């Protein structure tokens, strides 16, 4: 007959509905939302620092900044962007969609989850609270090299706060990785084997292993540096091998880090491609094996950041890097073969995924070019390196993160983001990024190193800096459509009364209500492949799926 | 379509699991969002003050309209305490039906007023505005008891 | 738990190979001999993977097949009663505040603040550990 | 050089690009259906909306009208 | 006096309502005080930015609340 | 249900991470030994092998006592658990006191943290281990206090077991440090 609904769903919620729940919650979905919100706030402050840097770098001469201020600016910008946004956004997405993807009711340690979140937040605050110090924030690089960080050089109090905040955040990240590993190992639906789980889950497991390898050694190095700075502890004394010791330790931490912030986003785009191509993912086992190979190799290339020191064995690390370049190409070919011969429609997540593909390809070409020591001898510590890692970092983190938000906003809120605003956001971001970071290859190839506050008119590079600043301001104005879209679409916006608002979805998260209930499930479907929601919603396709699963 | 129409499936429980195509909506109400919001707010804050449910129906009444309306009201969650307003824009009919518990609370001197307001607003072509006006006046009429 | 053990064992094998190769190739052909930092790091990464894989192998060698390790398993096979998962708690944020107090006292060299932070950390960890074990009050 | 030129470009190109892309995109048509006109026949399915507010079949009255 | 029990569950057990005019006028006077604190011997102008920004945020919040209550979106 | 133990998996992976922390410390120590040519333990330093070995023996004895307590815990007997864990706590406290006494006698005859490059790496390699031992002692006290306040259950058993092999990890790390610092040199 009839069924009684409301004219429009409830907009916000009752008074007093969130604040105490926010302090006492152990729900992984709310924890993921908190992750996302705080991470985007930190993204905004880092972007503001970068805008100040760009506007000073245009128009040769010091117009309004100082040398010390520019130094603090790039230090804190790099630190905030790499450690206060990307590393916690990884665990935000994990907490959002991992237990749903493996069919679990909850994570292994729900109080350790909240502890990780709060440790992240307060460590970031401690590290950033150096700007109120009369000496200012930290002013060495983000890498904090060997003799410059002692107490004779850089004697301010900003470096201490930097160190201790990084230690707190690292403990939080280690606890998060432990939780994720244990959750994937124990909590799992009664039909889901390990070769039936999603690639996002596989990549999260690998990333957690890498975290457990990389972060404790950074904690040890930071404790040694604090020992020096506060007790005169001769540990990084250049009379010893203290200069190269710090570089070895820091880069042994720091390359696994840049692989920690890439694989979950590879997994995101590999979840998004098949839904909008109406096909299965190409080479499931091949993708898994490529992920394992990247994870293994990522721990033996660290010294390609030390080519110009004249103290590393060049052929070993060069061969290892050239080797690690191959599984990424296999992964790229799998992503293309997934889209080959499909029925492609381009909504906002697919658009952002294609932007990712393009930008990451160019960045990776730049990197494999950068992996040759004779070429690094010229282009190292210049703007060519800046352009390279900005291409790879932007393409993976920013684009796959926006794709994941546009993809999983319904599954978390019950609402839909507007798509015209999403297209405007995409095109603004694309044009701005390729306007600001392309001419820097040339800028660095002709002599212009990184971390310079000022330059001379008789040098070249006075038009390319202006072009890059214009692109940077476009990228800065790109954020308003996204923020407006989220702010409006959380309360208003088209409701979702079904499962799977993007039909032809897989991964068992699209087989529960659009806002999932507490404990995430009221029923579970029979698990036979890696596409249980597809096999549930299209039962007439199982025969046709199994018959032609090997043609190619 | 009465057999799980192309995406819907029966689960281990009695729950349905439907889908939508990547660019489509799943509500399909031919009214503005900011008018549905005002109607929802009125329908909620009138029922709160009156301590009685208020319901609205828009489909057809191609029979004895009174009989169809009082057969419709039996679908409201708590029909014994409810007030339903049904409108047919094809036959151009307005009918308000009550429950037993909501009686002697100001229901008799407010239903013709609601019908009058709804009609006076429908004679220009403002369906949602007529519904909101009728709900406002009837909710201000009924008292909690 | 065969696939977990196999994953960690593959990782262990690769890490051990890389460690020994780097060790001997820095013993030779290097400006100062053994590097003594990357060698230690690779050796103890191998140790990490070995510990975890050995524990998982010992667990798997004495366990019956689980419903999630067996295809053709039914969802009514997992029917039962899972463990205990904690509802609401406010102790994590207090633990974080205590640790942050100690960290600030270490950044700015203040031993009284370090001691206060350590005491707060002990108190809040006690509260977290005893939360679901306190009995009713004895009046 | 060209201080005023660099200032004008840096301050104006993003706004011009924003305006052009906004005109191209935000002027398109959304998926929301068109508002129902009381002149055409009612083609939508029947709708029933309740209040949800009071938390937990004998008719007691009625009234009618014809616009 | 009283609010709804659907907004404040224990409304009948204690004082639960504070009129909105008090809050609006208090915010406006707080902003006015922040502005009037620009008179003194405070040579330098790094604090005037903080004063003006903190007053503008408060005025914008009060105005938003007043507008949304005037148009019926809240209440 | 619960064929494998979950707290066990968590404790094992966290112990692996702490192994990586001690890897960092060992790297710091092994560098700057290759730079000290000759009498690489510098001018005033002389290690006391007549006092370093007893504390190691007490630590191994405490590990055995803790394993005996685990055996008592696997059967539903709480009082044997309590006895063996009190014994383990006392042996660990004795180890900590002996280490502090060696620290005092070594600092009042030369070697200090800001005095030389050897003193710094020595004190950092051994003091962080001492801190981990103190953490294990705190864990013992908390576990006993928790056993006092409720009926003994398999969750209590699991807690005892995970604390036990944390203690075993601490003991093996000390064995490595001792072999590296007092014999290999
Ligand atoms: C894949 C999925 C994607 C996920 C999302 C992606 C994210 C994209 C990036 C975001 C881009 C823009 C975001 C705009 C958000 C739109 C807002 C909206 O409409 O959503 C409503 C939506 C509906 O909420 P509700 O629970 O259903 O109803 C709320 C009730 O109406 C009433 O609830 P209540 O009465 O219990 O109290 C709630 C209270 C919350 O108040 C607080 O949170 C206190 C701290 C806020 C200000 C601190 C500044 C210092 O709200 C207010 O106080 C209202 C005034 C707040 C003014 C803020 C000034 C902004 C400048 O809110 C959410 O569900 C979001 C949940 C997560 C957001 C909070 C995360 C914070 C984490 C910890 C914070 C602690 C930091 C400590 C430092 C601060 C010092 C104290
Ligand atoms: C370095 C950083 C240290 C990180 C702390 C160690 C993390 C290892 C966690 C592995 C497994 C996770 C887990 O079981 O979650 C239980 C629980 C989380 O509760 P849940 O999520 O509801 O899970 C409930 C379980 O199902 C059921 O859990 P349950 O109720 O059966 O409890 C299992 C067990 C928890 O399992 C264990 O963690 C056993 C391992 C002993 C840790 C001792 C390491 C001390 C660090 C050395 C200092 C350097 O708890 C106990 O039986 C007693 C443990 C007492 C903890 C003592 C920590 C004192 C730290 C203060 C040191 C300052 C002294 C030096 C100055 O977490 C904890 O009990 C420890 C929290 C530590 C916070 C970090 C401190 C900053
Ligand atoms: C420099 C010197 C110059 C001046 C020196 C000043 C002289 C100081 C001497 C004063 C004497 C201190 C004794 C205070 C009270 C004694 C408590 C007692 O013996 O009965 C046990 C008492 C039993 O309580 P109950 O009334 O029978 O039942 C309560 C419910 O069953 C329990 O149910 P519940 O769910 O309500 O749990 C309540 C709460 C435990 O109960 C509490 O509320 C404790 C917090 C009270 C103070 C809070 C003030 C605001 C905090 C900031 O649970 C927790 O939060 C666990 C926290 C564990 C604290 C242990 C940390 C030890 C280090 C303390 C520093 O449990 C405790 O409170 C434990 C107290 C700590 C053990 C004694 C260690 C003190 C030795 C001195 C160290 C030197
Ligand atoms: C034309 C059609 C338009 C279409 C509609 C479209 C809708 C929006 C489109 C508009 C476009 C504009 C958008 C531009 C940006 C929007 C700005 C914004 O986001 O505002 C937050 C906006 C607020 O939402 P809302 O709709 O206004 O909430 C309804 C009211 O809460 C309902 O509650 P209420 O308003 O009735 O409550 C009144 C409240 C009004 O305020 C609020 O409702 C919330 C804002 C308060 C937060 C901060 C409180 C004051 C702090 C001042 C310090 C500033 C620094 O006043 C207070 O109670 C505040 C405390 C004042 C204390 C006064 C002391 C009284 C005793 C005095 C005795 C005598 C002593 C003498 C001196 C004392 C001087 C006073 O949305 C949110 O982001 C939060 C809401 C959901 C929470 C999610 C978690 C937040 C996460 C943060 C990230
Ligand atoms: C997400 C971040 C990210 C990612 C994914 C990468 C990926 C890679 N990086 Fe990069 N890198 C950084 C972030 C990243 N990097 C940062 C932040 C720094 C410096 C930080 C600092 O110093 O401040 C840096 C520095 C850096 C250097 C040192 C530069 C310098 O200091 O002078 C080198 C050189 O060895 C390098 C190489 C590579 C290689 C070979 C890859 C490969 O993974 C890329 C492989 C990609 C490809 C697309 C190849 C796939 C294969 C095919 C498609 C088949 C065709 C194959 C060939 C062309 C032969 N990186
Ligand atoms: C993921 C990490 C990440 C991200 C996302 C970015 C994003 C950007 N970066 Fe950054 N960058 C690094 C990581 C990152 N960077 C690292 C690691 C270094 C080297 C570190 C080192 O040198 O020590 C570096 C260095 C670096 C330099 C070299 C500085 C120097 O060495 O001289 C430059 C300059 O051209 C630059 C520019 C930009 C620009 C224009 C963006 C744009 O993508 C961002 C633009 C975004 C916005 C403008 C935000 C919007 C702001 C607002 C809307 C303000 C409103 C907000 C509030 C009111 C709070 N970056
Ligand atoms: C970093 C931790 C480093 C080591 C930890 C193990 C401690 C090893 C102890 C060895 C002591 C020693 O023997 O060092 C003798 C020296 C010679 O000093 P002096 O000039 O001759 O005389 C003039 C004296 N002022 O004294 C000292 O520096 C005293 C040593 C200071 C004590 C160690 C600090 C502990 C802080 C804990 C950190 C917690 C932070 C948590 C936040 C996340
Ligand atoms: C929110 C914290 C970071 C805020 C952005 C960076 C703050 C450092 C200062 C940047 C601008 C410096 C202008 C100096 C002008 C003089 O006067
Ligand atoms: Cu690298
Ligand atoms: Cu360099």
């Amino acid at each position: 007959e009839l069924e009684a609904r409301r004219p429009f769903p409830e907009r916000m919620g009752p008074k007093g509905n969130l604040i105490y729940k926010l302090i006492t919650t152990t729900d992984h979905k709310l924890i993921g939302i908190m992750y996302c919100v705080v991470c985007f706030a930190f993204f905004l402050v880092g972007g503001l620092m970068a805008l100040f840097m760009r506007t000073e770098l245009a128009m040769p001469g010091l117009q309004f900044l100082s040398n010390e201020q520019f130094n603090q600016l790039f230090t804190m910008h790099g630190t905030v962007m790499l450690l206060f946004y990307a590393t916690p956004i990884v665990f935000g997405f994990a907490n959002l969609v991992l237990p749903l993807q493996i069919g679990a009711p909850d994570v292994a340690f729900p109080r350790l989850n909240a502890l990780s979140f709060w440790l992240f937040l307060f460590g970031a605050l401690i590290a950033i609270a150096g700007f109120i110090t009369p000496g200012g924030a930290a002013d060495f690089g983000w890498t904090a090299y060997s003799p410059l960080t002692d107490a004779i050089h850089s004697p301010g109090a900003g470096g201490d706060l930097w160190i201790m905040g990084l230690a707190v955040g690292g403990l939080g990240t280690i606890l998060g990785g432990v939780n994720m590993i244990t959750t994937v190992v124990c909590m799992r639906a009664p039909g889901m084997t390990m070769f039936r789980m999603p690639i996002f889950t596989w990549n999260i497991l690998v990333t957690s292993i890498l975290v457990l390898i990389a972060f404790p050694i950074l904690t040890a190095a930071l404790f040694g540096l604090a020992a020096d700075r506060h007790l005169g502890a001769h540990i990084y004394d250049p009379a010893n091998g203290g200069v190269l010791l710090w570089q070895h330790l820091f880069w042994f931490f720091g390359h696994p880090e840049v692989y920690i912030i890439a694989l979950p986003f590879f997994g995101i785009v590999s979840e998004i491609f098949p839904v909008f191509s109406r096909k299965p993912i190409f080479g499931y086992t091949t993708l898994i094996y490529a992920t394992l190979a990247i994870a293994a190799l990522s721990v033996a290339v660290w010294a390609h950041h030390m080519y110009a020191t004249g103290a590393v064995l060049l052929p070993f690390f060069s061969f290892m890097t050239f080797l690690i370049a191959v599984p990424t190409g296999i992964k790229f070919f799998n992503w293309i073969g997934t889209m080959w011969k499909g029925q492609l429609t381009f909504e906002t997540p697919m658009l952002f995924s294609v932007g990712f593909l393009i930008t990451f390809l160019l960045g990776g070409l730049s990197g494999v070019l950068l992996a040759s020591p004779p070429l690094d001898f010229h282009v190292t510590d210049s703007y060519f390196v800046i352009a390279h890692f900005h291409y790879v970092l932007f393409g993976t983190i920013v684009f796959a993160t926006y794709a994941g938000i546009y993809f999983w906003f319904p599954k978390m809120t019950g609402r839909l983001l507007d798509e015209r605003l999403g297209k405007l956001h995409f095109w603004l971001t694309f044009i701005g990024f390729h306007t600001t970071f392309l001419v820097q290859h040339w800028l660095g190839d002709e002599g212009m190193p990184r971390r310079y506050a000022d330059y001379l008119p008789t040098d070249g590079f006075t038009t390319l800096n202006v072009i890059s600043t214009v692109g940077a301001f476009i990228l800065g104005v790109s954020m308003l459509p996204f923020v407006w879209n989220v702010f409006k679409s959380w309360r208003y916006g088209e409701p979702v009364t079904v499962d799977d608002p993007w039909g032809y979805g897989n991964s068992l998260e699209w087989a529960t209500s659009c806002p999932p209930p507490r404990h995430n499930f009221t029923e579970l479907p029979r698990i036979r492949s890696e596409r249980p929601a597809f096999e549930l919603h299209y039962p007439h396709m199982v025969e046709r799926m199994r018959a032609e699963a090997h043609v190619g | 379509e009465l057999d799980l129409p192309y995406g819907s499936a029966l689960t281990s429980s009695g729950r349905i699991s439907a889908v939508t195509e990547p660019g489509e909506l799943s509500v399909h109400y031919p009214f503005p969002t900011m008018d549905l919001v005002v109607l929802d707010d009125a329908l909620k804050y009138g029922s709160r003050a009156a301590k009685a449910r208020f319901a609205v129906y828009i489909g057809p009444l191609g029979a004895d309209t009174a009989a169809t309306a009082r057969e419709i009201l039996a679908n409201v969650p708590t029909p014994e305490n409810a007030v339903l307003l049904a409108v047919s824009p094809d036959q151009r009919a307005i009918e308000v039906v009550y429950g037993a518990d909501v009686k002697g609370r100001g229901i008799e001197s407010a239903a013709p007023l609601g019908v009058s307001a709804a009609a006076a607003s429908f004679k220009e072509g403002n369906l949602i505005d007529g519904l909101i006006s009728a709900v406002r006046v009837m909710s201000a009429g009924v008292s909690p008891a | 738990m065969h696939i977990e053990a196999r994953l960690f064992e593959i990782l262990t094998a690769f890490f051990a190979l890389a460690a020994v190769v780097y060790a001997v190739l820095t013993a030779m052909f290097a400006t100062g001999g053994v590097e003594w930092a990357g060698t230690t790091a690779l050796v103890l990464t191998t140790g990490l993977t070995l510990i975890t894989g050995t524990f998982f192998r010992f667990v798997a060698r004495r366990l019956d097949t689980r419903p999630e390790d067996y295809e053709d398993a039914e969802i009514s096979d997992g029917a039962g009663e899972l463990g205990f998962f904690a509802p609401h708690s406010w102790w994590p944020i207090l633990i974080s505040l205590s640790f942050s107090t100690a960290a600030v006292g270490a950044a700015l060299w203040l031993p009284w603040l370090i001691a206060a932070g350590v005491a707060f950390v002990i108190t809040s960890v006690c509260g977290l550990v005893f939360e679901y074990y306190w009995g009713p009050e004895k009046h | 050089m060209s201080t005023a030129l660099t200032h004008g470009l840096i301050g104006g190109v993003p706004l011009v690009l924003f305006a052009v892309l906004a005109l191209i995109f935000l002027t398109r048509k959304g998926p929301h259906p068109d508002t129902y006109k009381m002149s055409d026949p009612w083609t939508h399915a029947p709708i029933l909306w309740a209040a949800e507010e009071p938390r937990e079949v004998v008719i007691g009255g009625g009234a009618s009208g014809k616009w | 006096t009283g609010v709804d029990v659907e907004d404040v569950p224990s409304a009948e057990w204690g004082w639960s309502h504070m009129p909105i005019g008090v809050m609006h006028i208090g915010g406006l006077l707080s902003a006015a005080f922040l502005l009037v604190m620009m008179r003194g011997n405070h040579v330098g102008h790094v604090e005037d930015w903080f004063l003006i920004g903190f007053a503008a945020v408060i005025v914008a919040l009060v105005g938003r609340n007043w507008w949304l209550r005037r148009r019926g979106w809240i209440r | 249900l619960n064929r494998p133990n979950m707290v066990s998996v968590g404790t094992i992976v966290w112990l692996s991470s702490e192994l990586m922390f001690f890897a960092g410390l060992f790297a710091m120590y092994f560098t700057a030994r290759a730079q000290a040519g000759g009498a690489w333990p510098p001018e005033p330093t002389e290690l006391n092998l007549a006092l370093a070995v007893p504390v190691t023996l007490v630590l191994i004895a405490s590990s055995f006592t803790c394993q005996m307590g685990v055996f008592a815990a696997e059967r539903g007997d709480v009082f044997g658990l309590r006895r063996w864990y009190v014994i383990t706590f006392l042996m660990g406290l004795f180890f900590v006191l002996g280490q502090g006494y060696e620290y005092i006698h070594l600092v009042e005859h030369g070697t200090t943290i800001p005095g030389s490059a050897y003193g710094s790496v020595f004190y950092l390699a051994t003091g962080f281990h001492g801190l981990h031992v103190i953490g294990g002692l705190v864990a013992f006290v908390l576990l006993l206090a928790r056993t006092k306040m409720s009926k003994f259950t398999p969750a209590q058993a699991t807690a005892a077991i995970v604390v036990s092999y944390y203690w075993h990890f601490v003991d093996i790390v000390w064995i490595a440090l001792f072999a590296t610092i007092y014999f290999v040199r």
